[PDB]
RNA sequence: AUGGUUUGGCACCUCGAUGUCGGCUCGUCGCAUCCUGGGGCUGGAGCAGGUCCCAAGGGUUGGGCUGUUCGCCCAUUAAAGCGGCACGCGAGCUGGGUUUAGAACGUCGUGAGACAGUUCGGUCUCUAUCCGCCGCGCGCGUCAGAAGCUUGAGGAAACCUGUCCCUAGUACGAGAGGACCGGGACGGACGAACCUCUGGUAUACCAGUUGUCCCACCAGGGGCACGGCUGGAUAGCCACGUUCGGACAGGAUAACCGCUGAAAGCAUCUAAGCGGGAAACCUCUUCCAAGACCAGGCUUCUCACCCUCUAGGAGGGAUAAGGCCCCCCGCAGACCACGGGAUUGAUAGACCAGACCUGGAAGCCUAGUAAUAGGUGCAGGGAACUGGCACUAACCGGCCGAAAACUUAC
């Protein structure tokens, strides 16, 4: 049902249709993911799947994550993540253990990619709202740039939590939806999705069926 | 890339060499004109004798522009100078010519005169 | 590493004739009008390569009027019947960046010998 | 701007109690028959006898 | 190497080339330096890059090392001595050492020396 | 009758100081609604209107003129809303007039001067203590201690729409003209994200070039002159660049439309019942989120050696899981925080290989008296890009960090 899978955007690129157009396209190597775990409803409080992808020397993995990994009968992964279920259909069809790959993916079927946004470190005003530089001219007073006026005045005498102002910007989840699939790999675990996802070379992009169209 | 108050050369036999953009039309705020849109534009210098003297408020369909334009398979096409046509109520352009090239959005734009009787289209 | 090779060899067309930045060529674009197809002609001047696995991109330009036009297509393009080099050439680079303000005897693409 | 007031003596203090220094664990190497102390970022230096410690 | 990210060092690019020149030519006049260990890191490539172009000796290569560092001395020891010195090691041929912070302003003091271990 | 918004009255607060009109930036709220949404009636054939009711989710021009607010004008859009917010906002900016000091014009005055008449120029200070707010951290508690994963109370974000084709020139209309509901496609503005394309920037890349100084001479190079001036562009960042989004659906409703219905043999949308009914509400979409003190739930690891005090409780040690510091650093970053790695290793830097850019190095040789041209050759040189390389640097490792309990059922 609400399938999931984890991935990482090692570039991007585009490619050339047999519609005869042309597409940009990124690459999201959508390694093996591995069920780790299940979330019954009647003895956890919801139904999902427990998901981990990803190699770590032993020493680099804390001793209590080994201990959990060999008890799911898996072997060590990079990061854990896991996706939730929409009904028990789907989780009769998943057993710990199990690997999942790319595969599951029909091409033509919109999908979600979601993950950390870019680090753009504390950022000014008008880059991060989008607001309208002031005149450079005709006398500003170190005021080129700044926000200007924050409120009313005595009423409501205050500043209006909420009101978009200077703070530091993205690295931080974010999620782009209805991108369409063009082209699902099998050997080695590649998918290309048309569009920009967000986050970064090396990152790390969790995809999932579309929500919106389908 | 054609904005309020941007020179456009006349790509016609009107009689008119330079015009003035008055504003991009269909849009609220619209703020950029590319080849395609239907914009309005004034005559700032015609022919002596051309069939529309300066000062005249004229519906214009922009052709060439110095912007590139895309195209399906990524195609950016770059021209030397920005180029209107001029065009009335029935969208009819009100010149019987065109000199130098043109892009081949017109036909899709459904102007298929310009295009038509057009030099060359690229 | 570019992961991709084995992805862009599943798609990436053979016979890939060379084609380097400042030669003449022409190009045909493949439209289709009231549900019919047909070719037409056009010339250019390939300004920039951008190889890339199956991303390896280039543009095609031409003169004319004292003008230019260009075109924009894949190196595998199918939408280029035949990516037809006129006369193979170079340039001083393998981008022609002022090539948008070079006018009358100023703005051509040299022919090698 | 000022201050409209003296800011309580706990106030100021509350402000400075978390502004203080912090002590380091040393370490010693045994080169050329003697031990000295020299914070691990320098320990293979140490140990190579070049690190120039009085 | 990868650019010096925040205000660079000095404050302007000839001040940084002119001082890394000065640098690289202690740093091979003489065998040893101490220097803040920013700096250090800093000159390292420099250094590298010169102990490379010296890898081969030949005209072009002592012209390039001369319009690097302007110092016809240096060029000739570089290239008379530490060049075939170091011509089995491939690359790394500094180390860099950190010592007691100065006191003039407290800023972290590092020492730095080509590897004479071979 | 309502509101407190315009012109007003009172002088209760402020003359040991409450800065005034416009513009800019930023907004926030109400609804007497401008469009978009749903209805009733028409003197509603249709389209297109008029009017009143519900509805504040979202959006709501740019220019010429004047200091202007306003207003007229031009030309667009669905619209170019009315207001409240110290006639919003100078410890955020402007000083254009109002509002000092000069001068002048007309006018009043013999006069000095004056004129809510006009005309020209005329210093706008503050390093944020507190509240507030936008972010990021420290400490502690969550009842043995730790690493992870969450559920989600509970907040936040978004919510706009034009044009064209099909139904169909059919219903309607004499004709002219031209439907409703419903789909499909492409648009504008806005937002989120990204660097593949196109471009911008490019100060360790390269090259051309004027002057000069220097390197013994030249040949060659370097310093300086805004990088000396220029032309190119690596990566990264970014927008004009490209991808995506506003939903569908559901529930209970507004106005409104109803069915069966007596009070009142009728009638009656209603007082019993049952229904439909909108960008309005709650969910649906995305983000934050167990400091949610009601501190939640699920895994995995360390779960028993002491002493002592005077045995009541308490004081002095043992440690592992893990954490910290440390080192090398990152597309993470103000410091912090976060992410990666620390030999059994690719984190960085050199190295090699390549790509990329520059576009033909120097030297020698040849032709020309030369300035030069060609060969040596796809030359040389080469930051941030791709793979591998322990060659250098990151360790014979120190330090923090193990269960009072009470009651009940089984
Ligand atoms: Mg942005
Ligand atoms: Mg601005
Ligand atoms: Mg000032
Ligand atoms: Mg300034
Ligand atoms: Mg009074
Ligand atoms: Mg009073
Ligand atoms: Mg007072
Ligand atoms: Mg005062
Ligand atoms: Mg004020
Ligand atoms: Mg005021
Ligand atoms: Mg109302
Ligand atoms: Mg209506
Ligand atoms: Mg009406
Ligand atoms: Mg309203
Ligand atoms: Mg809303
Ligand atoms: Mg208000
Ligand atoms: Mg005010
Ligand atoms: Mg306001
Ligand atoms: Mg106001
Ligand atoms: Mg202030
Ligand atoms: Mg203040
Ligand atoms: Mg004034
Ligand atoms: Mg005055
Ligand atoms: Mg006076
Ligand atoms: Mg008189
Ligand atoms: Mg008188
Ligand atoms: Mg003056
Ligand atoms: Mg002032
Ligand atoms: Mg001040
Ligand atoms: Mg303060
Ligand atoms: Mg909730
Ligand atoms: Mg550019
Ligand atoms: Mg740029
Ligand atoms: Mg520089
Ligand atoms: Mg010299
Ligand atoms: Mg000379
Ligand atoms: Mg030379
Ligand atoms: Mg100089
Ligand atoms: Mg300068
Ligand atoms: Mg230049
Ligand atoms: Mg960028
Ligand atoms: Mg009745
Ligand atoms: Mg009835
Ligand atoms: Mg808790
Ligand atoms: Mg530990
Ligand atoms: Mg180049
Ligand atoms: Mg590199
Ligand atoms: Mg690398
Ligand atoms: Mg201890
Ligand atoms: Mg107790």
């Amino acid at each position: 049902a609400r399938k999931g899978i984890l991935g990482t955007k090692l570039g991007m690129t585009q490619v050339f249709d047999e519609n005869n157009k042309v597409v940009p396209v990124t690459v999201v190597k959508a390694g093996p993911n591995v069920v780790t775990r299940i979330r019954t409803t009647e003895r956890d409080g919801y139904s999902a799947v427990q998901l981990a992808y990803g190699e770590i020397s032993p020493r680099k993995v804390i001793k209590p994550v080994a201990g959990q990994f060999a008890a799911a009968g898996v072997n060590p992964r990079r990061h854990v993540a896991e996706l939730r279920l929409d009904d028990e259909a789907a989780v009769a069809e998943y057993e710990v253990g199990q690997e999942l790959t790319a595969e599951i993916f029909s091409d033509g079927a919109y999908v979600d990619v979601t993950g950390t946004s870019k680090g753009k470190g504390f950022a000014g005003t008008m880059k991060r709202h989008g607001f309208r530089g002031q005149g450079a001219a005709h006398g500003a007073q170190a005021v080129h740039r700044r926000p200007g006026s924050i409120g009313g005045c005595a009423t409501p005498g205050r500043v209006f939590k909420g009101t978009r102002m200077s703070g530091r910007m993205g690295n931080d989840r974010v999620t782009t939806q209805n991108l369409k699939v063009h082209k699902v790999d099998a050997e080695n675990g590649v998918l290309l999705i048309k569009g920009a996802i967000p986050g970064r070379n090396g990152g790390l992009v969790v995809v999932r069926s579309a929500i919106k169209r389908g | 890339m054609i904005q309020q108050e941007s020179r456009l050369k006349v790509a016609d036999n009107t009689g008119a060499k330079e015009i003035l953009c008055i504003r991009v039309l269909g849009g609220s705020s619209r703020r950029y004109a590319g080849i395609g849109d239907v914009i309005v534009a004034t005559v700032k210098d015609a022919i002596p004798g051309g069939n529309v003297k300066r000062g005249d408020v004229v519906k214009a369909v922009v052709v060439r522009t110095v912007k590139e334009r895309r195209r399906a398979d990524g195609s950016y096409i770059k021209f030397d100078e920005n180029a209107a046509v001029i065009i009335k109520n029935d969208n009819d352009p009100r010149g019987t010519r065109i000199f130098g090239p043109v892009g081949r959005e017109l036909r899709e734009k459904k102007f298929m005169k310009i295009v038509s009787l057009a030099p060359e289209v690229l | 590493m570019n992961t991709l090779d084995f992805v862009d060899q599943a798609s990436l067309r053979d016979d890939i004739p060379t084609f380097s930045p400042g030669d003449t060529v022409n190009v045909h674009v493949k439209v289709i009008e009231g549900s019919k197809e047909r070719i037409q002609v056009f010339k250019g001047v390939v300004i920039r390569r951008q190889g890339g696995g199956i991303s390896e991109t280039f543009t095609v330009r031409k003169e004319s009027y004292g003008v230019g036009v260009e075109r924009t297509f894949p190196v595998h393009s199918p939408n280029i019947d035949h990516i037809d080099v006129l006369t193979r050439g170079d340039v001083r680079r393998a981008k022609l960046y002022y090539l948008r303000e070079l006018r009358g005897k100023k703005a051509k693409i040299k022919e090698k010998r | 701007a000022v201050p409209k007031r003296r800011m309580s003596r706990a106030n100021t203090r509350s402000r400075r109690a978390q502004w203080k220094a912090e002590a380091p664990g040393l370490v010693t190497v045994s080169v050329a028959g003697q031990q000295r102390k020299v914070p691990r970022r320098l320990l293979k230096a140490a140990r190579l006898g070049l690190v120039d410690l009085d | 190497p990868k650019p010096t990210k925040g205000p660079r060092l000095g404050g302007s690019s000839s001040h940084q080339s002119a001082l890394l020149a000065n640098l690289a030519t202690s740093l091979f006049e003489h065998g040893r330096i101490k220097t803040t260990e920013p700096k250090a890191r800093a000159l390292r490539p420099y250094a590298e890059k010169l102990i490379t172009h010296a890898k081969k000796g030949a005209l072009h290569n002592r012209r390039e090392v001369m319009k690097k560092i302007r110092d016809k001395d240096v060029v000739h020891t570089l290239f008379a001595e530490i060049g075939p010195f170091y011509a089995d090691r491939n690359g790394g041929y500094t180390r860099i050492i950190k010592v007691e912070n100065r006191k003039g302003d407290n800023a972290p003091m590092a020492v730095i020396e080509l590897v004479r271990e071979k």
